[PDB]
């Protein structure tokens, strides 16, 4: 359509899993960061070259076949190939910035190979930070304080808040009645609660909420925190008697993974390649400073990112889960 | 207890060193089998006030599973949302 | 898509994947061969062809 | 020159080669810690507003260590120094024996010791307590948040738990840090009075992580941590060694002294449990 | 029998698909434990002809 | 329900069970795997 | 009784048990295997 695009399309007429634009400095850093942790490996970190646009479609299917009587009658109107619910991402900057005291730096400078250790440490400190900020973080607010928000829930909008505000009816947080708008505040799960156990919960959730297309798919995962997994698997092992069940940790006939700092009272069922993060191609700006006013060497680094889940109708999350007895 | 005290005697175990099951587990398996046979061959009558009063089967009425449009709370929420949509639509009519 | 690299491969693989999925979807479903086949009132492919689970239910 | 001796000593034993030991040039300062800190990212309205102020890194809470001296003494009777001189292998036997004794002695003192009382006596303290402060005491000493006592726990049937697997599960879920809770080097170490059928690497794996025993432990306890969080700091050049051939008592004497201090690095990626006994009701 | 008939109902098992032991085994283990505790705490008296 | 393509290890009627991606869950069929065909 | 040289896999006191050819059956001893010796 455009010059280069028309040329490449005309050429098309006449690893295949990750996206690379050109060899640069920010893309290289992002790649080396992703290679560190394991959770970032099973996710899409996409470089984009625009401050605002439309999101690339990954892992989207549909029903496109049909049949029409072209012989003297109606015509063939093709269906759209990639038309999602809502597709408008807005990238913006976040920045982390630390300092080292003179005493600690002088101590570290003695033993050889300290620069490499510091580099690996800060990379590991940034990766887990991306994760923790992404899964939490209802809203973004300038001049973010770190006193009353220790879980880093004020940097930028996260996947959970994305589901909460962009597409409701894919999130369950209360059991209601036609007359009782809030019959129960939290979804109680126990011997007398609103469900038999977590298995039936995730089962009927994946039956009703998500769409029939992704419903039948070999790739689905139930992301859940650590407290709930232990709460479910502890009464089983705390018995007297069949010990391999701890190896795979399947719940509701679905493989389960755990990520740190995930909110304990919620879980999210979806495929692990549906949600992703976009970052500006060249915005990684870094500067050093050696002010002895407080005898500390500080540094400032800034990068422009944005979290985004591609297709809202892929997965769904449940919130405010409480396990008990409820006699 | 008397049966265990008898079985603990050395001149009791018919089996040798292989499969010398403990007398406790043996008598427990015996009582368990002889009890489950009785519980399986028997049935439950209905000549008791607190059981014949209101209990028995699940229930006795017409709508049990035929409609079950709500059923699980997730489907209930979906149906409630759709009903609210239909009501907001029909509000244009009378 | 054209901005990145090897986009034609992605397009080919995606379109072939949808093709392959759609044949199976229409396989165990479909009961007629209507000449319109509107994909609104038939979420699964039910008006595109006759399927195995229909040939069994119809012939024998 | 002490570094060569320390290297050979660590290479000799096979549990020391898994742990890390480092030399310190100073006496009492800050410990080498590359431990993962808390969150650092934030946002600031820079344009016409406040100033972008950084946050700290490698924050210190309590990391003061003072290396102390230790020493050991020899006494070799003359009537014996010829026996081992006869059998064609005098030097190698002597050297291996002494280095093995000292290597095992370090580790034995490591998992024990509750104070630094000078003029110790091997009379009342068979296991060399009163020699220094060890890891399993340094934990209880400062910030006793990783110690589990509650009253004694019962791994038997009618107790607070059912099997040691539930115990290690609850421990690694509740007390250790979540960011550290999944690591391919989080190993459990268990004493003698606890193992039923599973350095000695065992075949099974309690919880979901491998188990291993080391030459020594307390009576009944267990430590779940990484094999690099704990270490010993030795002074750079403070290893003195002399040999005195005095015949007043018809013997040979050997004096040797060094300066060491045990310390755990992160102190948050490890947990210990004690007072564990296999008892039902 | 009444306990089994109660436990068989689908809204009774607090355990999910994993470890969903049959109610028969559960009630049998329960009665076994409650009987073994009594047989262990008790003793034999010689007040019988 | 009632449980690429993945095979269940435990045979239901002494016959191995499989799950095809799309299928009306309330029904089932016993047959070979070469017995089906498409003709293009 | 009370059970070359063969080692029993199940440890009695968390310690591996062995049997030596000739031995007074009604007794036993706990020790290492290098603590004994003969001098010729």
């Amino acid at each position: 359509m455009r010059q280069e695009t028309r040329f490449k399309f005309n050429a098309y007429l006449s690893v295949s899993k990750k996206f690379t634009v050109e060899p640069s400095v920010t893309q290289t850093l992002m790649n080396t960061m992703q290679e560190s942790s394991d959770f970032l490996t099973r996710i899409n970190i996409v470089p984009v070259s625009e401050m605002k646009g439309e999101k690339i479609g990954i892992g989207v299917t549909g029903s496109i076949a049909s049949t029409t009587d072209t012989a003297g009658g109606t015509e063939r109107q093709p269906k759209d190939f990639s038309k999602l619910a809502s597709n408008k991402y807005e990238c913006d900057q976040i920045n982390f910035d630390f300092y080292i005291r003179y005493k600690t730096l002088d101590l570290w400078a003695r033993y050889q190979d300290f620069q490499l250790r510091i580099r690996n440490a800060i990379i590991k400190r940034q990766s887990l930070d991306f994760i923790m900020a992404g899964f939490n973080g209802v809203k973004r607010a300038e001049t973010s304080d770190r006193s009353s928000n220790p879980m880093l829930q004020d940097v930028a909008v996260g996947w959970l808040q994305k589901y909460r505000n962009e597409a409701p009816a894919r999130v369950m947080s209360k059991v209601t009645d036609e007359e009782g708008r809030t019959t129960s505040e939290v979804i109680r799960v126990g011997k007398g609660g609103d469900y038999a156990s977590l298995d039936a919960l995730v089962m009927d959730a994946t039956n009703n909420l998500i769409e029939p297309w992704y419903q039948e798919d070999p790739d689905l995962v139930v992301i859940v925190g650590r407290q709930l997994l232990a709460d479910k698997y502890f009464p089983i092992v705390n018995k007297e008697q069949a010990d391999v069940i701890i190896s795979q940790k399947r719940i509701g006939n679905l493989p389960a993974v755990r990520v740190p700092y995930f909110p304990a009272d919620a879980m999210l069922i979806t495929k692990l390649e549906n949600l992703s993060i976009y970052y500006m191609d060249d915005s990684h700006r870094r500067v050093i400073e050696e002010n002895p006013k407080l005898d500390r060497v500080e540094n400032y680094e800034s990068m422009n990112i944005d979290y985004v889940v591609e297709d809202y109708a892929a997965g769904c999350l449940v919130e405010k889960i409480k396990v008990g007895d409820f006699s | 207890h008397l049966s265990i005290l008898v079985q603990e005697n050395p001149l009791a175990n018919t089996t040798g060193h292989q499969g010398y099951v403990a007398p406790e587990k043996a008598v427990m398996q015996q009582v368990k089998s002889s009890l489950e046979q009785k519980i399986k061959q028997m049935q439950i009558s209905l000549t008791g006030e607190p059981v014949l009063r209101l209990t028995g089967l699940s229930a006795a009425t017409l709508p049990h599973m035929d409609y079950e449009v709500a059923g699980t709370p997730a489907q209930r929420k979906v149906w409630q949302d759709k009903i609210d949509q239909q009501g907001a639509e029909l509000k244009a009519r009378g």
